[PDB]
């Protein structure tokens, strides 16, 4: 529950789906 | 919490060559190489970035329902209605026509270069040693056919779904089942762990997704809308954990919020039922396969 | 008879024109909806259904240019030539589309295996394109109808340069007698082959509406295209000094005028016998 | 560089494109029944060639693939019926054993009502008619079925009764054809019959593509 929310908060930075990246760091673009 | 609302989730590639329905795919650990096979008896390893057929492996059994790609990228696994799990050495000939099951195979996922966990129609999940040639342990306790299997992201435990609206968390080391979970109405079509390893999500033909944990050992929450009626063919996850995915029979892949309990996106672009769905090990981009024979790589 | 001429032609054309326009536009709509949705079973058939509907819509278009420009004097040889070429093209395009559809059905039924592989919608599109090409290529001799008049009452005073043997004989055999022969052989064999399937399954009570629709299609094609071309033959004989009677020739001319205004409504009869024996 | 490997990819397609002219010309035929039906004598009668078995043969340059479910048929959930692409379901039934005919009919009724097989034709076979032609007189067909109307000593009355019993099991009769036949255990030219019924199934498919109705 709360642990899942903390994991979401801490690891959101490496989520190319939650935060799509421009072609700078996007091999699929 | 802070909702993510909607995600503009766009395709980035489309992969062609399969002559029938795709039944399953697998994302490698390097995210670059993908493996998927069809029900025409063909495995193909794809270059996911460049859309290049790295390998096209024929099969003896054209009735094939699971595929695997080793975490070391060395081997692949292939199981189907002929009950024999073929381990293929990419470096492609059969490494081991490794047998021992009675029912048709439904899900096989390597633990290392040597151990493989298989689910079948025999209702028992069997952990096999390729070098020995025979099983090294067998988990029982289910009633229906174990169609779904998902490994923990520590190579220590695993989950199995078995057509009886229930899932078994079992321990690889202890060779026995550790916990059981209920909450559905129909078959467990696919199951996957939360990438941290203390929770998992289930999809069932009752058009309802669910999310449980091994910590509280209870049904944490559920996902369902009245306008959705098709069965969840496959699920996956994103590293953050604010999202989960669900392939559907209703021609589309619905991507839902894993916490806020609402739909956050829909991937169309499939001409048939969605059968395969995976997320790369670095979280870059989703891939889905459908009965079109068309794998496409969303992002 | 001339007042009767105009009254009959107008009272036939106006409902024919409106009905043909509406029905053929609706047919194009429906089969476009079927085709663009990437439907693979209903593609290689919607292609020639669209081609038929388009030829029929074009023949609908040339109707008011006979309902307001028939006897009205008009210093426009180019417009009258365009209208007459449109009329010939659309009518004989409907003719040849029907003939090709019937060959399609007999080839699918007599040979069920082959047409199941050699069934490219692109192949049907190639056949339709060849249909348009041949129709418009054959519609070149309609240019040589000028004669010696400038003020034209359209659909009249058609020149004897296009009444000789070399323009009539390759127009009856290759415009009616060959479509009649092909439509007859294909439709009869398709009926006799869907009938021979009583030696086996329930298709003897399942693929029965197909026989009714194929028979209806043969009947409509023949009854819209048998009398008018024999009237065409009668007028050719009038043009070859074979019939000299004045009252009889006037009656024959009225018969040909009425036969063509009855043959055009095939553009409304090809939209009922087809496009209503379908699901929608 | 990397793109040079795409040449190999093209080479791979130069093989897969070959399968394009086969997996489309290929006819799939399930082969079902029970133990007593006599599947083995059937297959051995035409000189044809773990879990499910497969056989490959050719009739008049057409490739047929008989997918013999070797006793795995008893499964009753969707995922195992990965056979919806199969052209036809060929049944065998031991006509003689009237006791087993109820179970055979129950198999028929629970196989044809698979919505998976809503677009599949059936080729039912009633095997061993000699052991029925020489047993209909001795054993009364009406002694087992309470709705038989014809003459229990007449062979053809019983034959038509059985056919109608099997054809009466289909809900939604209007979906696809149902052939049948009364062939003995010899099955001397049975491949011709299979070919004829497959050809008629393809004819029905054509009429479905021609949209004549
Ligand atoms: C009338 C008539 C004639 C004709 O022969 N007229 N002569 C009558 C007696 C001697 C002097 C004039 N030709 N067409 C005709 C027209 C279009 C094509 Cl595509 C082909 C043809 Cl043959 C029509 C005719 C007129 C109106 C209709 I509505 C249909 C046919």
């Amino acid at each position: 529950a709360a642990d899942l929310m903390a994991y979401c908060e801490a690891h959101a930075k490496e989520d190319p789906l939650l935060t799509p990246v421009p072609a700078s760091e996007n091999p699929f673009r | 919490i802070d909702p993510v609302g909607r995600i503009q989730m766009r395709t980035r590639r489309t992969l062609r060559g399969h002559l029938a329905k795709i039944y399953a795919m697998h994302w490698g650990t390097d995210s670059r190489l993908l493996v998927s096979a069809s029900q025409d008896g063909k495995l193909i390893i794809w270059d996911s970035y460049t859309t290049n057929k790295v390998h096209a492996i024929p099969l003896r059994s054209s009735w094939v329902m699971t595929c695997a790609y080793a975490p070391s990228g060395n081997y692949v696994a292939c199981g189907g209605l002929d009950n024999i799990c073929s381990i293929y050495n990419l470096k492609v000939r059969v490494s081991r026509e490794l047998a021992g099951h009675t029912g048709y195979l439904s899900c096989c996922r390597f633990l290392d270069d040597n151990q493989i966990v298989t689910s079948s129609g025999d209702t028992t999940c069997a952990l096999w040693d390729i070098e020995t040639g025979q099983q090294t342990t067998t988990f029982t306790g289910h009633t229906g056919d174990v169609m779904s299997l998902s490994l923990a992201p520590d190579t220590r435990l695993f989950v199995s779904g078995a057509c009886d609206a229930s899932a078994k968390l079992w321990d690889v080391r202890e060779g026995m089942c550790r916990q059981t979970f209920t909450g559905h109405e129909s078959d467990i079509n696919a199951i996957c762990f939360f990438p941290n390893g203390n929770a998992f999500a289930t999809g069932s033909d009752d058009a309802t997704c669910r999310l449980f944990d091994l910590r509280a050992d209870q049904e944490l929450m559920t996902y369902s809308h009245d306008n959705i009626i098709c069965g969840i063919t496959s699920v996956s996850f994103s590293k953050s954990g604010r999202l989960l995915l669900a392939g559907y029979d209703d021609f589309n892949c619905n991507v839902w919020d894993a916490l806020k309990a609402d739909r956050a996106g829909v991937l169309a672009g499939h001409d048939n039922r969605v059968s395969c769905l995976g997320v790369t090990d670095d979280g870059m981009a989703v891939a889905t396969g459908s009965w079109d024979s068309f794998l496409k790589i969303w992002n | 008879v001339n007042e009767l001429m105009k009254t009959l032609q107008f009272a036939v054309h106006i409902p024919t024109f409106v009905l043909g326009l509406l029905l053929n536009l609706l047919a194009i709509h429906g089969f476009s909806t079927f085709l663009k949705n990437r439907w693979p079973d209903y593609a290689a058939t919607s292609i020639y259904m669209i081609n038929l509907a388009v030829f029929d819509l074009l023949l609908v278009l040339s109707l008011p240019f006979k309902m307001v420009l028939s006897q009205v004097q008009s210093p426009f040889p180019s417009l009258c030539t365009l209208v007459e070429c449109l009329y010939f093209v659309s009518m004989y395009g409907s003719v040849f589309t029907i003939c090709f559809i019937s060959m399609d059905r007999f080839l699918a039924i007599r040979y069920p295996l082959l047409v199941s592989h050699l069934r490219s919608p692109r192949k049907i599109f190639g056949i339709c394109c060849t249909i348009w090409v041949l129709v418009w290529t054959g519609s070149i001799p309609i240019y040589s109808f000028h004669g010696k008049v400038e003020k034209y009452m359209c659909f009249h005073n058609m020149s004897d340069d296009t009444w000789s043997a070399k323009v009539f004989f390759p127009l009856e055999v290759f415009g009616f007698l060959l479509p009649m022969g092909i439509m007859g052989f294909c439709c009869s064999r398709s009926i006799h082959i869907l009938l021979g399937r009583r030696d086996h399954t329930q298709d003897w009570v399942q693929q029965k509406a197909c026989i009714y629709s194929i028979a209806a299609s043969l009947a409509v094609f023949v009854v819209s295209f048998l009398p008018v071309h024999l009237g065409f033959f009668l007028q050719f004989l009038v043009r070859n000094s074979f019939i000299v009677e004045c009252r009889a020739k006037q009656s024959i001319s009225f018969f040909l005028q009425l036969s063509m205004c009855f043959s055009n409504v095939n553009c409304c009869l090809d939209v009922f016998v087809y496009y209503f024996v379908i699901k929608e | 560089e990397d793109k040079a490997a795409a040449e190999r990819s093209k080479e791979i397609d130069k093989c897969l494109s070959r399968e394009k002219t086969y997996v489309k010309r290929l006819v799939k035929i399930l082969l079902l029944g029970a133990d007593n039906s006599g599947k083995s004598t059937f297959l051995k009668q035409m000189r044809i060639i773990k879990g499910i078995h497969e056989y490959d043969f050719e009739i008049k340059n057409v490739p047929f693939k008989m997918v013999d479910v070797g006793g795995q048929r008893s499964e009753r959930k969707r995922w195992f019926e990965c056979f919806d692409s199969v052209t036809s379901i060929l049944f065998l039934v031991d006509s003689s054993d009237f006791n087993r005919l109820t179970e055979s009919l129950n198999d028929f009724e629970t196989i044809v009502n698979n919505r998976v097989f809503s677009n599949v034709s059936i080729i039912l076979f009633l095997n061993k008619t000699d052991l029925l032609e020489e047993k209909v007189q001795i054993v009364s067909i009406k002694d087992y079925f309470l709705e038989f109307e014809g003459d229990p000593h007449c062979l053809r009355d019983v034959q038509k009764f059985l056919v109608e019993c099997f054809r009466n099991k289909r809900r939604d009769q209007q979906q696809k054809p149902l052939y049948h036949h009364f062939t003995t255990a010899i099955n001397t030219e049975n491949a011709r019959l299979i070919f004829r019924d497959v050809k008629d199934t393809i004819l029905h498919d054509n009429l479905k593509q021609l949209m004549l109705q």
